[PDB]
C-alpha cells in the first residue's frame, strides 16, 4: 500500500525538510552549510524520497538507479555512513513527532492502531537497507581491485638484461607480501632464463625477522634453481634484524648500490663485461 | 624400467619422469651405484625437471645419493628443481647439493665438460 | 537512565534470541549456520544489548572498545552494513511486538506514554550510530593506507646502472597515476644524473588516450631536459592507439624489449659498451 | 664525539680510543652503519689498539658490526686485538671475523687496496 503512503510523503517532506533544517546545527554546521546550499539539499532529499512511494510496493529500477547515485554522491560529497545513519534517526523522531501532530495514516480512520504504525518504520527500515545496499555495493569492489593492483606490483621481474634478472621491490611487506614475493620470483626464473638475480632491497624500511628469514630462503632457493642472488642494498636496520636472526649468512653476496651489483654480475658472467 | 641411465662420453646420464615415493627411492639409489661402480665415470648426471612433487624421503634419499656420488664421482645435478618442491627440499634438506645448472642439460653438460678438461 | 532500560532488558534477551532465531530464515542461512555457531552468536549479541544500558546514561570505556570490536567482528564476519540494517529492522520488531506484549517502559506507570516509547528507539538509532561510526574509521584508515602504498608503489626509477636509468611501469595507469608517474620520472631524473631514461610500458594492457598523450609528453619533457626516453616494450594496442593519437612520432626511441633497449643505451653512450 | 670515522681512498677508517661498554658500542655502531649506507664505501677498517680490555657485550657487537658492513662492504678488522682481548673473543664470540692484517694499519690499508685493485 504505497498509494496513501505516498500522498502522506506528499506532506511529510516539508517535515523532512524542518528535520534537515534542525540536523545542520548539530554535526558539521559550517561544513553542512559549505557542502550543500538548502535549496539543493532540499530538492534532492525530496526527489529521493517521493519516488519509491510512487512504485507498486515493490521497488524502482530507475529510482534503484537514482538511489546508487544518491548514496555514492552523500558518500563522496561529505555525509558518510555515519551521517547517513544520524540522518535517519532524526527523520525517525521528527516523522514521530509529526504524526503526534498530525496523525494521518494509511486506513483511514477515528484513530488508527499501531499496525500501519509500525508498517510506516519497516518501510522506512527497507528504505535504509536499500541505502545501505547501494553503499556497499561498489565500496568492496574497488577494494578488491586496489588489492589487485597492490598485489600485481609486488615483484615486477619483468626488469631484464642479457642473461642477467633483477627484481625491484620498494614497499614495505608482511607475511602475505613476503609469500608472493617469493613465489613470483621463483616463478620468473623458471620461466624466462638467467644466470643472476638482483633483489633490489633498497627502498623498504623495516622488515620482520620471519620476513628476512624467508628473504634469505628465497635467495637459497633461487641459488638451488642455478641462479646466484645478489641481495643489492640492504639497509642497515634489515642488515640489524639478519644478524640477530642468526641465521647462516656466508652465501649471500651483496652490493650496497644498484650499480655495482651490475657490474658484479657482468663480472660473474666473464664475457658479459664485454 | 622407469631410470634410464645413460653413458656418453666417459659421462653419465639420467632422467626422472616417475615421481614415485619408495620403489623409485631405492630402485634409483642402488641402481645409480651398481652403474657407476661398473663403470669408471667422471661425471653423473640427474635430471630432476619433470618431477613436481617432493617429500622429505625422496628429499633425503636425493641427498644422500649426492654425497654417495660426490663419494665416488664428481656430479651436477642439473635441473633446476621446481620452486614449489625446490623449496620443501630447501626447507628441511638444508645441504647445498652438489653444483646446479639453471634447468639447462646443456648447460649441466657443458658446466661438466669445463670442469673436466682442466 | 539506563538501569529500568537494562531490567526490561533482561526480557529483551530471549526477545532478541527469538528475534535471531526468526533473522536466520531470509538472509545468509547456510554461510551464518556454517562460520558460526548459534551460542556464540547469541551470547554475544545479548551481551553487546545488555553492556550498552549497564551504566550511568553512558557507556563505559572498556565497554566502548568492546562495542568497537563487535563492530568490526560483525563487519569482517559476515554481517555487512546491509546486514546490520536488517539486524536493526529485525530488533525494532520484535521489540514492538514485545512492547505490544509485554507492556513494560521505563517510566513505572500503568501506561507510559510515547515518550519513552520512542526513547527506547532513539537509544539503539545511537547504537546504530556508535556500529557505524567503528565501521567507517579503520574502514577509511587502511583505505587511505593503501592509497599511499600504491603511489609510492607506481613508478620505481630505484633501478639504476651506470649513467643509465630505467623505470618499469606495469599494471593499469589512469590519469591520476599518469600525472604521478610523470613528476616522479621528472623528479627523479633530476635526482641522479642519467643520459638514457628507459620507461617500461610493457605490463599495462590498455593506455587511454590521454594517458598516452602524457606519457608522450613526459617522453619529450625528458628530452628537453637533456636526457634520451627511449619508449620500451611497447605493446600493440598501445602503439595503435598512440598512432591513432595523430600526434609527430618521430622524436622518440621505441625498443621491443628491455636487454635490447639497454644495448642501445650502451650504444647511445658511444664507450660504454665495456 | 668519541667515534671518529675517517674517508679516503674510497675506504673507511675507524680508531677506536674509549673502552666503555654500553654507548661506546651503541653510538659506534650506529654513526658507523649511518655513515656506510649514505656514503658508499667498498672497504671499512676499524682500529682496536687502544682497547685493552672486552667483555660479552663488546664482542658481540663487534660480531654485528662486521656481519653488517659484509652485508654492505668489504671490512677488516685491521689492528690485531690485544693478546687477553683475543683469548676472551674467541672463548665466547667465536667467529672468524673476517680477515686482519696483524695490528699495522697500513697493513690493512695496502690489504685492501690489492683486494680493490682486482
Amino acid at each position: 500500500m504505497y498509494k496513501d503512503f505516498a500522498n502522506f510523503i506528499r506532506t511529510n517532506k516539508k517535515d523532512l525538510l524542518n528535520n534537515w533544517m534542525n540536523e545542520m546545527e548539530k554535526q558539521s554546521d559550517p561544513l553542512i552549510n559549505d557542502i550543500a546550499k538548502e535549496p539543493m539539499y532540499e530538492e534532492t532529499s525530496i526527489e529521493f524520497v517521493d519516488l519509491i512511494v510512487s512504485n507498486i510496493t515493490e521497488n524502482g529500477s530507475k529510482f534503484n538507479e537514482k538511489l546508487d547515485d544518491f548514496a555514492e554522491k552523500v558518500v563522496h560529497l561529505g555525509w558518510p555512513i555515519h551521517f547517513v545513519t544520524t540522518g535517519l534517526r532524526v527523520f525517525g523522531l521528527l516523522v514521530y513527532t509529526a504524526m503526534r501532530d498530525e496523525d494521518l495514516f494509511l486506513k483511514r480512520e477515528e484513530k488508527p492502531e499501531d499496525d500501519a504504525y509500525y508498517r510506516f518504520e519497516t518501510w522506512l527500515s527497507s528504505m535504509y537497507n536499500k541505502v545501505v545496499t547501494a553503499y556497499a555495493d561498489t565500496w568492496e569492489k574497488t577494494v578488491s581491485i586496489q588489492k589487485s593492483a597492490l598485489q600485481e606490483l609486488s615483484a615486477p621481474l619483468l626488469p631484464i638484461f642479457e642473461k642477467i634478472s633483477v627484481m625491484p621491490l620498494i614497499g614495505t611487506i608482511d607475511t602475505e607480501r613476503a609469500k608472493l614475493i617469493i613465489e613470483n620470483l621463483l616463478i620468473g626464473v623458471v620461466k624466462n632464463r638467467s644466470e643472476v638475480v638482483l633483489i633490489d632491497i633498497t627502498g623498504v624500511p623495516v622488515v620482520d625477522t620471519m620476513v628476512a628469514h624467508h628473504i634469505i630462503q628465497a635467495s637459497e632457493a633461487v641459488r638451488l634453481v642455478g641462479c646466484q642472488a645478489m641481495l643489492v642494498g640492504i639497509r642497515p636496520e634489515i642488515a640489524q634484524t639478519i644478524v640477530n636472526l642468526g641465521i647462516e649468512l656466508d652465501q649471500i653476496i651483496t652490493t650496497n648500490t644498484m650499480k655495482k651489483g651490475m657490474e658484479r654480475a657482468l663480472a660473474l658472467t666473464n664475457r658479459e663485461i664485454v | 624400467m622407469g631410470i634410464p641411465i645413460l653413458k656418453l662420453g666417459e659421462c653419465l646420464l639420467i632422467s626422472i619422469q616417475s615421481e614415485l615415493d619408495d620403489h623409485t627411492a631405492v630402485e634409483f639409489q642402488e641402481d645409480l651405484l651398481a652403474k657407476i661402480h661398473e663403470t669408471s665415470a667422471r661425471g653423473v648426471v640427474i635430471d630432476i625437471t619433470s618431477i613436481d612433487f617432493i617429500d622429505s624421503f625422496i628429499a633425503k634419499i636425493l641427498g644422500d645419493v649426492v654425497s654417495m656420488s660426490k663419494l665416488m664421482g664428481a656430479k651436477v645435478v642439473v635441473t633446476g628443481i621446481q620452486p614449489a618442491v625446490a623449496i620443501t627440499l630447501i626447507e628441511l634438506g638444508i645441504t647445498f647439493s652438489g653444483v646446479l645448472s639453471a634447468m639447462d642439460l646443456e648447460s649441466g653438460l657443458e658446466k661438466l665438460k669445463q670442469e673436466l678438461g682442466e
